[PDB]
């Protein structure tokens, strides 16, 4: 779909016991830091690129 | 003649006429032509099969299911 | 080597160097100073303004070398994107003369008088996926050699009578696309031959799979050395078309045969032939 | 076991368990494929003039004929004009061969796969007749293009009364009848071989029994020898090239 | 580029006159060997803003064997021939009053289209052909073998002397290009000629089906 490549690809993550793949972000979200910066800042350590 | 089938012996048809020939003699049958001081059947069968003595006509069964009737003096020695 | 660049298949991203957006409320704003010289020609004359302006600004770099590389021209990819896509996106480019290439595209302004901002996005990301600008989408790049076997040379006879070979170069495609490339002119359909037996069946026809079988088979048994007599190579291909479709040899294809029950019974399916039967 | 099934019938037509036919004829040539061997026709490889000069066996210079031929003989083929025409006519055929063996091929190679070598036997029977090179040929040049004529209505791969059978034997012993004429032409005979009227009768006859022992016998099973032959190849092959 | 269309629309039409010649039907000497510049003068430079329209481009051709046989080829300037377009077509070949007819389509023929075709089998039969595929011959490739249309009587003789039932031959599937650019009757024996560097010559007989 051009609307999901516009936003571009989802990086899902498989975890034990799953029905389906659960996006990196909620399960962030369900480990604590909710702020999107605590979030991005584990992804990401330096911003710069 | 105006036979589609070929009237030298086939190299199959040559087999089995020696084996029956041979099968023949071992049994008891009576020689076409003297053994020359032979025991073997087999060496027996080939010098008949030479001589082309043997009572023995060959049916050929075409696919139409026509029948063609050879006596081994008119079928030639495939080798 | 122009024809193999009409062959091999190019895209819009690989002709733009790079694609960035900007917000130009008027092509007076010049929010981007180098672009406002060819634009201020452009802004004398007025187009598609009457309706209204487009405040979203979508503009395009091209790399110079890369069209030369595909024989591609600006002015000729701005015309093909307006066809087809009516007055929703307007194109406007720099002099042929001016180093830098730039495509300027404004959105529909019929619509203000989708979001527009992922809208511009969409049909930018769209056309670069899609773009097909020039070459076959089956084949993905075509590479030109020239071949020392007097076979693959060009065979003709002279008037003395000796067989002569002249050496033509050759084009190889990535994937198979024998009906398209047969299609495109200045092309030998006789010559180019395609090595899945299944593109012969649906363009050249099932003996012709027959005859390119037994080479094949000739072919493959030449390549480790061993010798096979022509008799055994034209049986095979003779018994696999004698039906007159493509059929492997599988146990499904000899489990849809003519053969009697007792023959499918000794082929593992016994049971429910037999029941069948 | 897919190929297990096909054979050939008392016809010699090859044809499956269901009995659909495969092939009218084994092979397309309805020959044994041991007997079959490699020959070269040295007719679409030479350039046309190589090939005019060649077989021209032109009887107008009256010297070279001498060389090659027996004085009574040379004599004789000066006083009848229609011996003449017959050495012109077998040319004149072999070039439209030639044009057919073309068409054949477009890489014209000399190299086929025939039944009976015709060279082989020839060296065989120079040195069984002694044939001297020096001497002239004994043998008539007409009797030579005849002989080549009944050799080749004397071998029939198929035999039928109704047209299109015998069409298909001319078609199934075309490329052996081309090669037949080429090796046998009366220019080349005289010109090289120089065989004896009695050596080239011997040929004839031993070119037609080893001709009928090549023909196929009816009731193999040739499917089954075909899958077995190709494997022996596969395993030779490498994995991956 | 409509050019280049102009010179697809010869090619289709010089590809025509071979199918027809195949089948037996009379053909011009000169449309067997029309070139280019003669077709782009005759029909107009370009189909946009030209002389072509995708019309005009119909050929009427009467077979050798019987003059009251006739085959006509329809041309669409819809890619997809419509469902009423095949009536249109139908109407004007009952002007014609001839059986045999010929479509060629520029894309796919919608399927409710196939459908009205496959009702009327008797008379009025339409031969459905894809534009791209008559761009080139399928006869002259060299894997392609020669094809000989063969009569009754003539298919008749070859069974009676190998005593083989029309099914023994091997068979040759309807769907194959090779069978429709002849259009031999479905049942029909074609002869296929091969050379084999064994004998030098081959002669096949292929049943469609």
């Amino acid at each position: 779909g051009a609307k999901k490549s516009a936003i571009g690809q989802r990086i899902v993550a498989t975890l034990p016991y799953i029905k389906q793949e659960v996006p990196i972000i909620i399960v962030f979200r369900a480990l604590g830091f909710v702020s999107d910066r605590d979030i991005l800042e584990h992804i990401i350590y330096d911003f710069e690129d | 003649q105006k036979r589609i089938t070929t009237p030298y012996m086939t190299k199959y048809e040559r087999a089995r006429v020696l084996g029956t020939r041979a099968l023949q003699i071992a049994m008891c049958a009576p020689v076409m032509v003297e053994l020359e001081g032979e025991t073997d059947p087999l060496l027996i069968a080939m010098k008949e099969l030479k001589a082309r003595k043997i009572p023995i006509i060959i049916r050929r069964y075409l696919p139409d299911g026509s029948y063609e009737d050879w006596g081994v003096d008119e079928l030639i020695i495939s080798d | 080597k122009d024809i193999l660049c009409r062959l091999e298949h190019t895209t819009l991203r690989k002709v733009t160097a790079n694609t960035a957006i900007y917000y130009d409320p008027n092509p007076q704003s010049t929010v981007v100073a180098e672009d406002q010289e060819w634009v201020n020609v452009y802004y004398e004359m007025p187009d598609f303004d009457v309706a209204r302006i487009s405040p979203w600004l979508l503009r395009v770099e091209l790399d110079r070398k890369h069209m030369t590389d595909r024989k591609l021209t600006m002015e000729q990819i701005a015309e093909k994107i307006n066809a087809g896509f009516g007055d929703d996106l307007n194109c406007i480019f720099n002099d042929d003369n001016a180093e830098k290439l730039v495509l300027r595209i404004r959105i529909m302004n019929s619509d203000e008088n989708m979001d527009d901002d992922v809208f511009l996005r969409c049909i930018e990301s769209n056309m670069l996926t899609d773009m097909t600008l020039q070459g076959i989408e089956q084949i993905s790049k075509v590479y030109m050699h020239l071949p020392q076997t007097d076979n693959k040379k060009k065979i003709i006879i002279t008037e003395d009578g000796e067989f002569k070979a002249l050496q033509e170069w050759i084009l190889e495609t990535d994937g198979v696309s024998l009906m398209r490339v047969l299609s495109e002119k200045d092309v030998d359909p006789v010559r180019t031959t395609s090595n899945d037996i299944v593109e012969i069946f649906t363009v050249l026809g099932i003996e012709a799979v027959r005859k390119a079988l037994e080479r094949e088979l000739y072919h493959v048994i030449s390549f480790d050395g061993s010798y096979v007599n022509y008799r055994h190579l034209a049986l095979l291909c003779d018994t696999m078309t004698c039906r007159g479709h493509l059929m492997a040899i599988t146990r499904h294809g000899v489990n849809r045969q003519d053969t009697g029950p007792l023959m499918k019974c000794s082929f593992e399916e016994t049971v429910d032939v037999l029941m069948e039967a | 076991k897919s190929m297990e099934s096909v054979m050939v019938k008392y016809d010699a037509t090859v044809r499956n368990s269901i009995n659909q036919v495969v092939q009218l004829r084994y092979g397309e040539d309805g020959l044994a494929g041991e007997s079959v061997e490699f020959q070269n026709l040295a007719t679409l490889k030479p350039s046309n003039k190589a090939f005019e000069k060649k077989f021209r066996f032109d009887y107008t210079n009256e010297r070279a004929l001498r060389r090659t031929l027996q004085e009574d003989l040379v004599k004789d083929v000066l006083s009848n004009a229609h011996i003449q025409n017959e050495l012109e006519r077998e040319f004149e055929r072999m070039r439209e061969d030639r044009e057919v063996l073309r068409v054949i091929f477009p890489t014209g190679d000399s190299k086929v796969v025939l039944p009976c070598n015709l060279l082989r036997m020839i060296w065989n029977a120079q040195k069984i007749f002694h044939i001297n090179p020096r001497l002239p040929s004994d043998l008539h040049p007409i009797k030579v293009v005849e002989g080549v004529k009944e050799l080749s209505k004397k071998l029939v791969i198929v035999n039928g009364d109704d047209p299109l059978s015998r069409q298909a034997q001319e078609n199934a012993t075309l490329l052996f009848n081309i090669h037949l004429r080429s090796t046998l032409c009366s220019r080349r005979m005289a010109e090289e071989f120089r065989l004896s009227g009695e050596a080239f009768d011997w040929l004839l006859g031993e070119i037609e029994s080893k001709f009928n022992q090549a023909i196929a016998h009816p009731g193999e099973m040739v499917g089954a020898l075909a899958a077995q032959s190709l494997g022996e190849p596969a395993t030779q092959m490498t994995l991956n090239t | 580029d409509d050019e280049e269309e102009t010179y697809r629309l010869w090619k289709i039409r010089k590809t025509i006159m071979q199918l027809c010649h195949d089948r037996g039907y009379l053909v011009t000497q000169d449309e067997l060997d029309q070139t280019l510049e003669e077709f782009k003068a005759q029909f107009g430079d370009k189909p946009s803003e030209g002389r072509p329209r995708r019309t005009d481009l119909t050929v009427l051709v009467a077979h050798n064997d019987d003059p009251t046989d006739q085959m006509f080829v329809f041309f669409p300037e819809e890619p997809k021939v419509g469902i009423k377009t095949i009536k249109v077509y139908c109407q004007r070949m009952q002007e014609e009053n001839i059986t045999r007819a010929l479509i060629v389509v520029q894309q796919g023929m919608t399927p409710s289209a196939k459908q009205s075709l496959v009702d009327m089998a008797p008379k009025y039969i339409l031969e459905q052909f894809l534009q791209q595929e008559l761009l080139i011959n399928i006869t002259e490739h060299e894997l392609v073998p020669e094809h000989v249309v063969m009569t009754k009587e003539e298919v008749t003789e070859l069974l009676a002397r190998y005593k083989l039932r029309e099914n023994q031959l091997p068979r040759i599937q309807a769907g194959d290009p090779v069978a429709r650019y002849f259009g031999i009757k479905r049942g029909q024996v074609v002869k296929i000629i091969r050379p084999s560097e064994t004998a030098g010559r081959y002669i096949t007989y292929r049943l469609v089906q």
